[PDB]
């Protein structure tokens, strides 16, 4: 399964998704409800401590694996104004984003562009939530097209 | 044979050094004992110690998993002590690792760098001897498994470990390697006595907080209260559990 | 009915492509206007900040805010458009250091807002945490007459949403040197807070 969310500025939650496969429909059995948002809670920080280093543990923007627990890696993107898009993966075996480095830089690079097109409105404040209808097909016909 | 008497060498050098290296208290001061395994020396308690338990790890490693291991923690354990005590064992401690770097490998002679090399391949000693049976002595022969006591090996290297990082602009160690070297215990967890649970995790929040890592303690304090929790015996009131509940 | 704040919704993968509802562009297509739509739009700003502002110090920092929500929508826009959706747009550089940004904001942003890049960024040399940005012609406030500054403040507004959301918490302040035959100099002092000077040493 895959776990996606756009944390701000204050880490108030801007949007909030799931997407996994359909041979588990009912994704992360007991890990959804209790270990899955203090894993990203918790692993804010050390993304928030690789935003001012030149270099890791010349683009600064796409961040690898930062952190790999029980077996579930997560991966980061800081963007311009702060706003991390932090994602959690899932798997039966040890999953590896490695296989997906080349491709997901473009699915965040792609939901970074929707961020930038829903922050132009001006009667979108900053800390609210997105409470877009075209929010959710324009990230999941990119999270079916390119995983 | 010649692993037996070795076997039995191996069983008799580490207990053998364990209580004279146990025999210090207070830097051994005026308790002049009947010198029967009790030398109560000046300022070389930590020196006899570190003698006797240099000759057993010798021997250990001359006899080379579990054992071998506790015996090169041992040797570890008695370099640090004796350097701790400001006395003139530093040559001769650091020269003192004849068999710890050909079983194990220092290399070094900074200020316990040499003990982070010591305790890694210590570690990897204890990963060593995890491939064997789980338990191997009597009493332990139908034990849990190693894995409650790799534990106890790696939660002193992180207490030992992250005390060289003091906050000022030279760091020690950087800050982010002791937070690698914390996460390799996600053992399963599932089973063991709860008051090891409980100091784990609450020795892992203050490594977390003097680290400097203010959500990465709300993480693990969150695991003590589920493990606090789904105990199914009786717990009483007690007021650390108010400032636990307090501080989260 | 996507993101409410009382779940996480759990939808699963690889459904139907479902119709596509609105659609939009982000590339520059330079598009002009006059200065004088500017400049009626501006002084109507202030003909009603005027009017519901008690003394002159509210007013200031309630102009302030106008330029605030156009700096905080500024910074996303510049560098991603200037590091190039469907076009495999790449990233620049994410800059993080406090005379990267300067360079950036002096070279750049007065060079998408006006035609001309500003022409100069200057150190307080005498002490540290003060950092003159000056031009020679402010053209938004060019047709205000007299010589108090209040009416500068929604350019100033510009700057210091730009970076009080690029993670450089500071605070702007507009003076008037009138040097030379330039009589509308028009000096900025952007002045950081303490409590960000020492992470730039760290």
């Amino acid at each position: 399964p895959q776990y996606f969310a756009i944390i701000g500025k204050k880490d108030n939650p801007v949007y909030e998704i799931e997407f996994t496969n359909a041979e588990n429909p009912q994704g992360f059995p007991q890990d959804l409800k209790e270990l899955n948002p203090f894993i990203l809670h918790a692993s804010l920080d050390i993304v928030e401590d690789l935003q001012w280093q030149i270099n890791p543990t010349t683009d600064n923007c796409y961040l690898g694996k930062v952190d790999h627990f029980y077996g579930l890696a997560i991966t980061a993107y800081i963007s311009y104004s702060g706003m991390k898009f932090v994602m959690i993966h899932g798997n039966s075996a040890n999953s590896s984003v490695v296989i997906d480095d080349n491709n997901m830089r473009s699915f965040y690079q792609e939901v970074h562009e929707l961020y930038v097109k829903t922050l132009m409105n001006p009667f979108y404040k900053i800390t609210d939530p997105i409470r877009s209808p075209a929010f959710d097909s324009r990230v999941r016909t990119l999270a079916r097209k390119h995983l | 044979n010649r692993s037996q008497q070795k076997s039995l060498g191996r069983q008799m050098k580490i207990l053998g050094n364990f209580q004279l290296l146990a025999g210090r208290y207070v830097d051994a001061l005026n308790s002049f004992v009947d010198a029967i395994t009790t030398l109560y020396k000046v300022r070389d308690y930590l020196w006899l110690g570190s003698a006797l338990d240099g000759i057993s790890i010798c021997f250990l490693l001359l006899s080379y998993n579990s054992i071998s291991i506790a015996a090169m923690q041992s040797p570890r354990n008695s370099i640090m002590s004796l350097s701790a005590p400001a006395l003139n064992i530093d040559v001769e401690n650091i020269n003192l690792p004849l068999l710890i770097k050909c079983i194990s490998d220092k290399v070094l002679y900074y200020y316990d760098l040499s003990l982070m090399h010591n305790s890694e391949y210590a570690p990897q000693v204890v990963y060593c001897e995890f491939l064997l049976k789980t338990l191997t002595f009597m009493t332990s022969c139908y034990k849990s498994s190693e894995f409650s006591k790799d534990v106890l090996d790696n939660i002193v290297k992180n207490q030992h470990r992250a005390l060289s990082d003091i906050p000022n602009s030279p760091m020690f160690p950087r800050f982010e390697v002791y937070f690698y070297s914390n996460k390799l215990f996600e053992l399963q967890l599932k089973e063991m006595q709860v008051e090891a649970q409980i100091k784990i995790y609450s020795t892992m929040a203050e490594v977390y907080r003097l680290l400097g890592y203010k959500r990465k303690q709300l993480f693990v304090l969150r695991l003590l209260m589920v493990a606090l929790l789904a105990t199914p015996n009786k717990i009483a009131w007690h007021p650390d559990y108010r400032t636990l509940i307090d501080t989260i | 009915t996507v993101g409410p704040k009382q779940a996480i919704t759990s939808e699963a993968s690889t459904t139907y492509i479902p119709s596509r509802i609105y659609s939009e562009s982000l590339l520059f297509k330079r598009q002009e206007a006059s200065l004088s739509a500017m400049a009626f739009l501006f002084q109507e700003m202030i003909s009603q900040l005027h009017r519901t502002c008690k003394t002159a110090g509210d007013f200031e920092t309630k102009l302030s805010d106008y330029g605030h929500n156009i700096g905080i929508r500024l910074l996303e826009l510049l560098n991603f458009r200037a590091s190039s959706s469907n076009y495999i747009t790449k990233m620049r550089r994410r800059d993080l250091k406090i005379l990267d940004i300067l360079q950036f904001i002096h070279g750049t942003l007065w060079s998408y807002l006006f035609n001309h890049v500003s022409d100069d960024l200057v150190k307080s040399s005498e002490r540290d945490n003060e950092y003159m940005i000056v031009d020679n012609f402010p053209t938004l406030t060019q047709f205000i007459p007299g010589e108090n500054v209040s009416c500068e403040y929604f350019v100033c507004g510009i700057i210091k949403g730009f970076l009080f959301n690029a993670g450089f918490p500071c605070g702007v302040t507009a003076h008037r040197m009138p040097q030379g035959g330039h009589s509308q100099r028009t000096v900025y002092l952007i002045q950081f807070d303490r409590q960000v000077l020492d992470r730039e040493g760290l």
